[PDB]
RNA sequence: AAACUUUCAACAACGGAUCUCUUGGUUCUCGCAUCGAUGAAGAACGCAGCGAAAUGCGAUACGUAAUGUGAAUUGCAGAAUUCCGUGAAUCAUCGAAUCUUUGAACGCACGCGCCCCUUGCCAGGGGGCAUGCCUGUUUGAGGUCAUU
RNA sequence: CGUGGAGGUCAGUGACGAAGCCUAGACCGUAAGGUCGGGUCGAACGGCCUCUAGUGCAGAUCUUGGUGGUAGUAGCAGCGAAACCACACCAAGGGGCUUGGC
RNA sequence: AUGGUGAAAACCAUCUAGUACUGGUUCCUGCCGAAGUUUCCCUCAGGAUAGCAG
RNA sequence: CACGGACCAAGGAGUCUAACGUCUAUGCGAGUGUUUGGGUGUAAAACCCAUACGCGUAAUUGAACGUAGGUUGGGG
RNA sequence: GUUUGACCUCAAAUCAGGUAGGAGUACCCGCUGAAUAUCAAUAAGCGGAGGAAAAGAAACCAACCGGGAUUGCCUUAGUAACGCGAGUGAAGCGGCAAAAGCUCAAAUUUGAAAUCUGGUACCUUCGGUGCCCGAGUUGUAAUUUGGAGAGGGCACUUUGGGGCCGUUCCUUGUCUAUGUUCCUUGGAACAGGACGUCAUAGAGGGUGAGAAUCCCGUGUGGCGAGGAGUGCGGUUCUUUGUAAAGUGCCUUCGAAGAGUCGAGUUGUUUGGAUGCAGCUCUAAGUGGGUGGUUCCAUCUAAAGCUAAAUAUUGGCGAGAGACCGAUAGCGAACAGUACAGUGAUGGAAAGAUGAAAAGAACUUUGAAAAGAGAGUGAAAAAGUACGU
């Protein structure tokens, strides 16, 4: 029996350990800009979600290669495919626009 | 616990370590800019909200530019050896700017390098040295 | 029956069987029970001296260095 | 009100570690204030006391005498001053434990210590 | 009647029941990973001037080395201290030493051998010699190939 | 009705004496109990609306601790128990209340 | 049952606070308050139904 | 009959948890449940909710032709 | 050669440089495992690690307009399913916490085994250099891990190391406010009244009884001393070498884990019919695995590494409780100690004097118990058998 006395005390510690990484990730948002996606189980099909990260055709039409996307804050998944006009364009859109928001240090 | 009963008995004494004030602290260490101005009154995201930038990048669960400017002014803060530079001058000289026939040189275009290459080597000695 | 144990001296070493039926001997290890509740207390460590391991927090709190006082 | 997280206001914790505090802390738990005209003078309220500190009664029954302190009983946090003493029946005199959170310091023993100490604690000679 | 059985007021004994408190236990929450052949846990013998338990220590033995505090320790005797000072505490920190015999226990065993060296036939003095396996150096032996 | 603890209130009570205990003292209530008079005691406790439970004993061949008869007896001038312990001579009527007596 | 002990039939620590009828079941007051049975699941076992009292 | 009772101080027993129900009270109401979490915070306290989720909101395919029913009683 | 060499194999050395046992064990992993269905992948036993362990980037989930590492929670759900009887009992989708991808085998560096261990002398010493020794060719470095990738050509783009101070973290010392004023009582004022002061400090403890202002402490800041590191801002020396990568285009090529998948049978687990396990056989490369009405949807197993959200009755160190109060709370507030048992094991009882010992000086009766005076003490109706 297992009761969860520290919900509380977790909460708490979940905060510190993101105050934690924004003290170290400062600059960064904490976060990976992620693509919408649409579920299956048509129960569920209506909603739009986010995903883990956008697929390769959708990075190579905003731009920018995977790699250099990965180390601009962009999550990158190869193993979802591309099946709707709709999708690719939203995402295409997304990431143009995370492009035209971010701001990049220079490396001197 | 016998072990702790032994080591409260024990006058050896406590390693006493206090910390836990420092949890709560937490000081950056990754921007100059955010440092003098992120103030650790406010939270996190009350933070990014007065600095001007955004703590989340998806719609955030539960309810809810004076300063980038610094930011995006900051934003506005290779050669040839000397052997490579004898080898270019050599071939210059040989052939001038026949790139053509300066591919073929057997003897003085010890490696293969193709047009292109030789071309964009001798335009980068000529800038530089004329 | 029993004798002097030189690891224990708990005076259960048989004679005829030449074994330690509290610790072990000279078996190398220690013998012990999850059952034996009260017997691992008996034995558990911190009971004796703890010669070396009472050191081992203070150590640690210092991060094993070495060397002297710069005064 | 306590606002760190790191100090505990626990009476059994407070209590264990009074009893049980080492002599070098119960050299700093032995303070006592320091006379108002001695406060003008160095410019600090209290400071540890020593042998040779000459501090003065204000409570219990020997209120109003003063003397030399001759010994500083920290195991019993309890300090003795001299010609305060008890008179037992069989005439032996024993000298009386005193507090010293209970005396007033009228003259002080000046070391170089002591000298470094009332600087470090803004005082002034 | 006295004596003696019995009810009760007071006085005199048991025991700590009631009341008050605790350097305690139990439960909840948070930070971290910290045993050992460079010898873990555990057991035996000794060490304080006086010593039952606890704690500490190992023949440098309720400690030795180093830094901070600045005038003690205390149940008794005893020490001093130049205490305006590289300096006492059974103080704190603790990175440098010592670390008795056992114990994974480690020379061979179920008493008892060898290398070393030394200061004086012979000995004091000092460290090691346990089993499984990895890399490298040394020696020895045996199958293939070469031997005009 | 009463008790351990908690939120609130009595700008409560108290070294000029809080709690507990004793008391052939009294008051209040049908009662669980409360209150006051006197003695020991010493430092915390209570009037009231709620919340909370390891909350109220006459026994369970009940547990811990304490003390009696047995008994100054069995027994080994002195030392000294154990078992047992709801309670203590008979006639009739009725298992040891009715009427009577050694 | 598991793991051990000694001895040329037992004992030790856990599963086990097990396997159900003997015994006990703690403060006060007021009001209401029956039954020992119908008979259906036939019957030993008991459930559901029927009556009394809310 | 029997079971226990030599006496006394302390200790001692329908308590907790998960599911399924009746009744009572509160909030909302065809909507309801903040507290798995996120934000916030005088910090296990206190204050808010973006998305999903359980329940019900309607089914012998579908119910307005009418008090989403005439008549007779029926608190009023 | 009626010999002398290359290796390969096997032994030894008080050889040089190394590691292994065991302890602890709440959590983790594996094996085994009771009291045909149920207690049960429990109890007990053995082996192996850390602060977490395991798992982890699909031969996945789904049949949708598809999602895309692993892990934990709610939901799915007490549903599907099973034993249809008592009963056991999932998982996708959805929301939340945290997110990170990579490394080998596979196709020639052959225009240079370019690789690495060890010895030696130095320096700027968790390492670097010159030389030597040995391993490596039965394959040590770079280049490729399916997202493809590789040899070339065309317009281009990019670049690192070591010290110093700050910065951050750990250890640690110190500075930082106000009455002890008057009156009453008391043995002691920390009790009541009056007069005052500080409060980013009225949390707490001690001081002869309930103290903000007596002290230690607490709130906020300052000043230090010893270590970690490059999480980063300056500071300073260096680069270089026809060196390594990236972008778009054209061109020529373009590898994929076998006693393994799979079927058979026998033991085992599941509420799953799957998986685990002895053994006969043993698969293919536009091949193979998982799912349904002609097949269409999704991956590429038979190798491995990887922080995070996850457990935690052990260890160290801290903050708290509507918890218990010496017959309670851990058995132990003064103990795993005394004590009993040849043994494995069992296992207690015991807190408080008094402000301080001021612990009854001294006289006096007793071989000895302790008495009577006498006094200390607020009280001896507190005399170490001591709070009542
Ligand atoms: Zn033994």
């Amino acid at each position: 029996v297992k009761v969860h006395f520290d919900q509380a005390g977790k909460k708490v510690s979940r905060r510190n350990a993101r105050a934690t990484r924004a003290a170290k990730i400062a600059p960064r948002p904490l976060d990976l800009l992620r693509p919408v996606v649409r579920a299956p189980t048509v129960k569920y099909n209506r909603k739009v979600r986010a995903g883990r990260g956008f697929t390769l055709a959708e990075v190579k039409a905003a731009g920018l290669t995977a790699a250099y996307a990965r180390t601009i804050g962009i999550a990158v998944d190869h193993r979802r495919q591309n099946r709707n006009q709709e999708i690719f364009d939203a995402n295409v859109q997304r990431l143009k626009e995370y492009q035209s928001k971010i701001i990049v240090f220079p490396r001197n | 616990s016998v072990r702790k009963r032994k080591m409260n008995r024990s006058s050896v004494g406590k390693a006493t370590r206090r910390n836990k004030d420092k949890q709560r602290k937490i000081n950056i260490q990754s921007n100059p800019i955010i440092a003098a101005n992120w103030d650790y009154s406010l939270t996190m995201a009350q933070n990014y909200k007065k600095l001007g930038l955004r703590a989340k990048l998806q719609t955030p669960a539960g309810g809810k530019e004076t300063e980038v400017v610094k930011k995006l002014e900051e934003l506005a803060s290779r050669s040839q050896s000397e052997r490579e530079e004898e080898w270019l001058e050599k071939l210059y000289k040989k052939h001038g700017d026949d790139y053509k026939k300066m591919f073929f040189d057997k003897k003085l275009n010890i490696y293969q390098q193709s047009e292109g290459d030789l071309k964009r080597r001798l335009l980068r000695w000529k800038k530089r040295n004329g | 029956s029993h004798t002097l144990c030189n690891r224990c001296g708990r005076r259960s070493f048989h004679v005829q069987k030449k074994t330690c039926s509290s610790c072990g001997y000279p078996a190398a290890k220690t013998r012990s029970y999850n059952w034996g509740a009260k017997a691992k207390r008996r034995h558990t460590t911190g009971t004796g001296r703890m010669r070396y391991l009472k050191h081992v927090s203070r150590r640690f709190k210092n991060g094993f260095q070495t060397g002297s006082a710069s005064k | 009100a306590k606002q760190s997280l790191d100090v505990s206001s626990d009476r059994r914790k407070a209590r264990k570690a009074y009893f049980t505090a080492p002599s070098s802390q119960r050299r700093v738990l032995l303070s006592a204030p320091l006379s108002k005209e001695l406060r003008a003078q160095y410019g600090i309220k209290a400071l540890p006391i020593r042998r040779d500190d000459e501090v003065l009664v204000v409570r219990g029954s020997k209120k109003g005498q003063e003397g030399k302190i001759s010994s500083v009983y920290r195991l019993k946090f309890a300090v003795q001053v001299d010609k305060v003493t008890k008179e037992k029946v069989n005439g032996a005199s024993v000298p009386i434990n005193l507090h010293p959170s209970k005396l007033v310091i009228t003259k002080l023993h000046l070391d170089k210590d002591r000298k470094a100490l009332i600087q470090r604690k803004g005082g002034k000679l």
